[PDB]
């Protein structure tokens, strides 16, 4: 009701009437929680960026990073620090590039390690949170090349230096499932298991291929990396399922997110991160709407819940904004976050009854990619 | 009357009265059975030809004459870059200026003079015949006429229809008679987003009408001598083809070792490759342009020898802008380049790609 | 301006997002900061890379391949912002797949997006 | 919303650029990304240079010394931008002027610039306002 | 009525028609002529920042320049050259500070100088162009320094070198009058000359004081350097004219902007670039309003025109948005540019009638700063 | 109770019977009638005092009395920062531990021991009746008693209005009185903007109610010896003054060299200034700040010496965060500051002004 502005100056003229000291200095964040949630900026390409550091729960920004050209965020699930590769041009957007990585604080958000990637070797283009990745005990980053051919980057986060480039196949995106190994998916249609070591040509196995050349899967599929669940939504709202929590990955059977009719009338998925999913829950959310079969990357009012196992459909909530990305806090009573490129701003739904709670709005430019710490 | 003069080139073309020891027809280096290019075995291979003489090797691969009834006549356009002509260097202007080089070529046909040329002409009651009902009385007599009458007759008939027929699948599939497999619509994704057509599509942009994969321009792409071929052809161990260069009055050091942009017709069945006939595969022809992108050790290494490709002849005007793109060509889009080349092969030489398949 | 209906091209304005060229642009018409259709601003640098599509011309009823090229070495331009996806492929089927900063190959390894240009390459297979 | 009337100031909401203690405030409140009225957010850095304005206090009706101050060191927060200029001088009088970037004295030489507080330093009232 | 981007449409249908080729390439800048505007954002403080070139003619961008933190653009007024002082850091907006200054050819817009400022000597503040400033012979940029005290650093354009700094007494903003000298605004309400040699303290004079200690004289006032014409209004619209033209300052009959009755009815100047001034016309332009005495910086919907001889209004145009910052080409018939920061448009005007021609839309996020050249 | 607790500490305050020779009192170096600082002209000439032996001088310079009442008793507080105090070394908790101090000194007044001042405190019919009325019968035949009520009443005398009157033009200016010129007010303007504000206030941010202009802090300012008042106090020339790290207890490094931010009241007639008395002018004392801040050749001269500042005393711990400003003073803020400054002076000083 009382709004946080409201709040602040209620107490401010409650100190000055009781003649109350404080000292001017620096905040710091309140700790990570799991109510935490970032939302980057790439701002429609803009050669300097911004993360919103966020408490969900309040919905107050309780914190900015500042990034260079199409950052790659990540955030170690635990809470324990965040991290970003990012790319800087002696001026502006011109001149010497510099990629490099920043692992911060989450309190102080001071960089706590500032580490140079050597030949400018990171993937420019619209953020994927899956082309830069962490591994599950946090001391490596994993980013993706693409040019001259596709390749992962390797960087060691606790020595905090830049360890290698990895040759691999013709393959997309990095979801990493061990301190040594990742998955990427395939033009051909597999996945590709990637094992590395510090020196030594990585072993590289295949899948079976898993979908039809005709059949596309989007650049935006959620991973838990603590379930190892690799959700990928095609245009049609069909979801591939991989359970790479083995170590191999597990093939589990396909759900449509969209009823025949649904279908039949229109309805697709599209948006930017159009798939969430929260582990506890075992449950999908996907951002759909009716649309033609090219509109893949216009927001969607809709989204619907199904139950991961069975694809029962459990909800389908009507978001009431333009939402391009969804993402959930992966506590108990999930927060459903909406983020809204075109209104810069991000919707907090109750993630149960769909209802939005609160929202923050002047997320920058072009906002486009929550990212939440899975710390339970 | 086009029809009889081209029929008089038609002649002309298998007629080995025109070498000096009458041994070799324009049709003999030219062969139509292999897309007008050379097929005998050579001191280098298949890279360069032996002349009339028996014994003298060129230093340059015997090119397509295919669909070169379509490149421009040479000029220089107004951004400064060299186009069209004949020969890998340009030197000729057209078809017509070429045409009687291999005739009085010592290193080819290798008749001493025009004269000795017109006597063989002379000696054929039905040349007397044909070049006079297109050319006039007497004109076999004249050995200026009858050279230069020679010269037309034979770019007439290189201009039919028999030589550029359009019937290749790629033609087949832009009328929309039928479609791509799907690894040549892949081939031809790559080739119209790399930078292959860069310089082997006819515009920057747009459409092509007569599409022959060849923008007519000039480049070094940083090829090695041909050691082999060079041996062959007696030049010598410290001689440098200059490219367009030697085409005379071209002074521009900027254009040293730039060669004419070949047409991709036919590539298919008209290895080996390059100017000097360097590569013996198409795949190896694709493969060069990664030693410019291309991060691995292997992309600099030939994989007919398994040697470094070597330095270029010359070193110089390399087309880097061009060349290096900054990506890679995987295998996957070599294989799917080869195929969609294949598919440039015209209609009746289609049986000669099961062999190099 | 419905965003999710079918996309309806124009042959008859390049700077609005629905000209018929720009069915899988991403990013700003380069026409918008001082290039043009199918050439760059001053200061910017051309990529040789690119990704295409298959637009449809209402002029003529012919499909023509644009093979997209960015200008690149300058901030994004922030005029005439689009993005359309027809016949757009994931990043996977990179010839197809437009949020990739398609800058390779442009001159002082230049690899900021300032914004496209739309060259037809090609009629449609 | 008329944006030439008289600045009304209010003590109800530190968020608006009405509160009355932004009556000087150039730039973007520092509340509103993640500081608070009188602190920065983190990691950013304090200047200790600041330009003082007197802001009126609807609610006591006292005047305030306001000692604004950045907070640098991070590219402008986009947030709740506010421009005041009650009192503000031109840069020649520097004291009371507030298009300069009043980063002086902040850590590691921070001079960019990210939000402002507004502490109250004095009661008092100036000459010329 | 055909607007660019429809009459560009028409162009390649006939191209494509006709089959008609053509080189996809950099285009150059049409020559830089009198009707070409630069319009500069400060983007509200962000690290970098964008300057607009626009052909004010067809009112159609035809380039842009990447700037850093707040910087301060230059035109030659010849046309042969712009410039800017600019910053950058290393971090986006943390780490080492560079300031320099880069010199550009004013139709491919490369760089053709990039010169270090040492101790990064740049004064930053929201953008007042004559806070760095040309001399007439465009060999030498003078830029002012705040910290630790009123300075103005001397950069060699020609040789393409920072040279030194020069003590000044309390002092802001710079006039250049000729190769060695140049004008400031002191505290005490008089006006400094700046004559630096090659070597030691500068010969510093003043003026009489011309103005109490309770006038205020805006940042922004105009300088016509041609004219030697400085124009410095007061919040009250007074005028100060001070003529530099014959090496020391004459000072002009004071000029009310205002009638008596308008100051009694609310009417004051408001705006960024407040005021504009046409050499060839000898005319002052002043956006006012009605607005209260200390909402001086907000925008102002209308301009008066005036002459600069007489002080005689000769034009009060309403100009149907809300306006920032103007300015005016110095050609003969000129265009009044005005610059809203809000809609971040320039609205391209008839000076003589007040008319709306055409206006540039998008420049950026909170443009300010308009600069013509003055070429004849 | 208080005020014959004050009155009696009245008494005391000018009784040379509290020094050895009998020469002595409090006010002889901490004269009333400027501002209770020490008008004697010695061998470093005000820079330090002369105890009752009339050889003896001390090391440090004597500071007023006014306004001492209002710095709350030594503490470390929340940010770890020490406050209050009195001394320029804090080394006494508050006014009623500082008393007895002078009294001892062999330096000042030199009495030998407790018992001694006791015995004096007995000669004065008139102390033994104002003693035993407040403290009881007796209490001057306990020295330990007695000379704790001695340091009481002064304590107590020191605490009432007349030492802290609050009665300056800046108060009369604050009360809505009167009005700065603007020159004065240009020097507040200046004085709450800049640096200064960073020590020389009470508070971080709100109005003080009693504003003495000092934070109560201790602080580094990076001093130079005062050679000639160091000659006189025969510390010897090694000798290194560590100000708070001095304090019995006080054992953190980082605090050695600091001094506690005295209160800017009266400052105008106090010189010689800062704690050795290194300068006699005050605007040389404002003009030492700018050392931190000005590129200018001048700035890392002293105007009074025409020779450089002097290396600190102590070149460690100095303040460096605050003194950095960024921004020098011109010429102009000196003279505004320094009127500014003079309006802290106490209304019964205004005459002391010239
Ligand atoms: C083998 C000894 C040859 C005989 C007999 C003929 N040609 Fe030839 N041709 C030959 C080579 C080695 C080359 C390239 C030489 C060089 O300097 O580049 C050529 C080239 C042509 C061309 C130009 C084709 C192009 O540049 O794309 C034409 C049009 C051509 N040849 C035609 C031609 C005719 C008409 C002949 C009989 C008169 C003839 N050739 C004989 C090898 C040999
Ligand atoms: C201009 C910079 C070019 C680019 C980019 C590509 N090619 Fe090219 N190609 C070019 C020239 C000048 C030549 C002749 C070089 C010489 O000196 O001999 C070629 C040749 C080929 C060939 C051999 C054809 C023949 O011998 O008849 C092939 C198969 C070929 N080029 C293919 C090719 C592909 C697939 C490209 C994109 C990867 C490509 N070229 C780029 C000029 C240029
Ligand atoms: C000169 C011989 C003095 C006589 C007699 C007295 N005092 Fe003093 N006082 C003197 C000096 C040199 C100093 C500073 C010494 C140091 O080490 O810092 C002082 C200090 C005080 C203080 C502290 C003031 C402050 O820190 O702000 C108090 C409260 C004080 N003096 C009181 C005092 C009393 C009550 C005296 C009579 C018993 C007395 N002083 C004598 C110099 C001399
Ligand atoms: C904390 C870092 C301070 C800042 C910033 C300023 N001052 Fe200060 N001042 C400080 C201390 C610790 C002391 C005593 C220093 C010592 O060791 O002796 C002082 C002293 C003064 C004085 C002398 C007062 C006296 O001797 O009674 C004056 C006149 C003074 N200070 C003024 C002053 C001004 C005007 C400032 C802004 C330019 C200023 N100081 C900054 C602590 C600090
Ligand atoms: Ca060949
Ligand atoms: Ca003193
Ligand atoms: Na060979
Ligand atoms: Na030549
Ligand atoms: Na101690």
């Amino acid at each position: 009701q009382e709004t946080q502005g409201q709040a602040a100056a209620r107490a401010a003229a409650a100190d000055l009437a009781a003649g109350q000291d404080d000292e001017p200095r620096i905040l710091e964040a309140p700790a990570p929680d799991a109510r935490r949630v970032y939302v980057n900026d790439p701002a429609h390409f803009a050669a300097v960026t911004q993360q919103f550091v966020i408490d969900g729960e309040a919905g107050r920004v309780i914190g900015m990073i500042d990034g260079g050209f199409l950052p790659n965020p990540v955030v170690a699930d635990d809470g324990s620090f965040i991290a970003h590769a990012s790319t800087v041009f002696s001026r502006i957007a011109r001149g010497e590039r510099t990629d490099y990585v920043e692992v911060f604080d989450p309190v102080t958000l001071l960089p706590t390690a500032d580490i140079e990637l050597p030949d400018a070797p990171r993937f420019l283009v619209g953020t994927y949170p899956w082309m830069t990745s962490l591994t599950p005990d946090g001391k490596t980053l994993l980013f993706y090349q693409f040019s001259p051919a596709p390749a992962v980057g390797v960087v060691d986060l606790e020595g905090k230096a830049f360890k290698r480039m990895l040759d691999v196949p013709d393959c997309y995106h990095i979801f990493p499932t061990a301190p040594d190994t990742f998955f990427m998916h395939c033009r051909d249609g597999s996945l590709a298991k990637v094992a590395f070591g510090t020196e030594g040509t990585p072993e590289i196995t295949h899948t079976e291929v898993f979908h039809p050349e005709d059949e596309f899967l989007i650049n935006h599929p959620a991973y838990s990396q603590k379930a190892g669940r690799l959700v990928w939504p095609t245009y049609t709202g069909k979801i591939h399922q991989i359970d790479l929590s083995s170590g191999d990955a597990k093939f589990l059977p396909a759900v449509e997110a969209l009823t025949e009719a649904e279908r039949a009338d229109g309805w697709r998925p599209g948006g930017w991160q159009q798939v969430a999913y929260h582990r506890a829950l075992d449950r999908i959310y996907l951002l759909v709407d009716q649309r033609d079969e090219w509109r893949h990357k216009t927001a969607s009012r809709f989204v619907v819940v199904l139950d991961a196992k069975t694809g029962e459909r459990l909800a389908k909530f009507e978001m009431g904004h333009e939402i391009d990305s969804i993402n959930v806090s992966q506590d108990e009573k999930p927060l459903l976050y909406a983020l809204s490129t075109g209104d810069k701003t991000l919707y907090i739904h109750d993630a149960e009854s769909g209802e939005e709670l609160r929202s923050v709005n002047q997320l920058g430019h072009g906002p486009q990619v929550i990212t939440t710490a899975d710390m339970g | 009357a086009d029809d009889a003069l081209a029929a008089l080139g038609a002649q002309l073309f298998v007629d080995p009265a025109l070498s000096r020891n009458a041994t070799q027809s324009c049709a003999t280096c030219h062969d139509p059975a292999r897309a007008f290019t050379d097929p005998r075995e050579g001191k280098a291979g298949l890279a360069v030809s032996v002349g009339d003489d028996g014994q003298s090797h060129g230093d340059r691969n015997t090119p397509t004459l295919g669909y070169a009834a379509l490149v421009p006549a040479f000029h220089r356009d107004a951004n400064g870059k060299y186009k069209g002509g004949q020969f890998w260097d340009g030197r000729a202007d057209d078809l017509k200026q070429q045409a009687g080089q291999p005739m009085l070529n010592p290193v080819e046909m290798a008749m001493p003079d025009r004269a000795a040329v017109a006597a063989r002409l002379r000696d054929d009651p039905a040349y007397r015949t044909g070049f006079e009902a297109l050319f006039g009385k007497g004109v076999l007599d004249d050995p200026e006429r009858a050279f230069d009458a020679a010269a037309e007759a034979l770019a007439a008939y290189q201009a039919t229809g028999e030589f550029s027929p359009f019937d290749s699948k790629y033609d087949r599939v832009m009328r929309g008679e039928e479609k791509f497999t799907p690894l040549e619509e892949f081939g031809y994704t790559v080739f119209i987003t790399w930078n292959c057509r860069l310089c082997h599509m006819q515009r920057k942009q747009g459409v092509a009408e007569r599409e022959t994969f060849t923008n007519f321009e000039y480049h070094n792409i940083g090829l090695p001598v041909n050691e082999t071929a060079r041996e062959a052809s007696g030049l010598g161990a410290d001689h440098v083809d200059h490219g367009l260069l030697a085409r005379p009055g071209i002074e521009d050091p900027a254009q040293s070792g730039r060669f004419k942009v070949p047409s991709l017709r036919n590539v298919a069945v008209t290895g080996p490759y390059m100017h000097n006939g360097v590569f013996t595969d198409l795949r190896t022809a694709i493969l060069f342009y990664n030693k410019y992108t291309s991060r691995r050790p292997e992309a600099k290494i030939n994989p007919e020898t398994g040697a470094p490709w070597g330095e270029p002849e010359v070193a110089r005007n390399l087309s880097l802008a061009e060349l290096q793109s900054g990506l890679m060509l995987d295998d996957g889009r070599v294989d799917a380049l080869v195929a969609f080349l294949e598919t440039l092969t015209d209609r009746r030489y289609e049986p000669l790609l099961e062999e190099s398949r | 301006t419905d965003p999710r209906a079918k996309w309806v091209p124009q042959d008859n304005d390049i700077q609005a997002c629905d000209y018929w060229r720009h069915c899988s642009i991403d990013g700003n018409i380069c026409d918008c900061s001082g290039g043009s259709l199918t050439n760059c601003p001053p200061g910017t640098k051309l990529a040789t890379a690119s990704w295409v599509a298959s637009c449809y011309n209402p002029t003529d009823g012919q499909s023509y391949l644009i093979a997209y090229r960015d200008c690149c070495g300058y901030n994004v331009s922030g005029r005439c912002p689009c993005l359309n996806t027809e016949g757009e492929l994931p990043v996977y089927r990179p010839e197809f797949a437009n949020d990739i900063i398609w800058c390779f190959g442009a001159e002082d390894d230049a690899m900021t997006y300032h914004c496209t240009i739309s060259p037809i390459v090609g009629k449609a297979s």
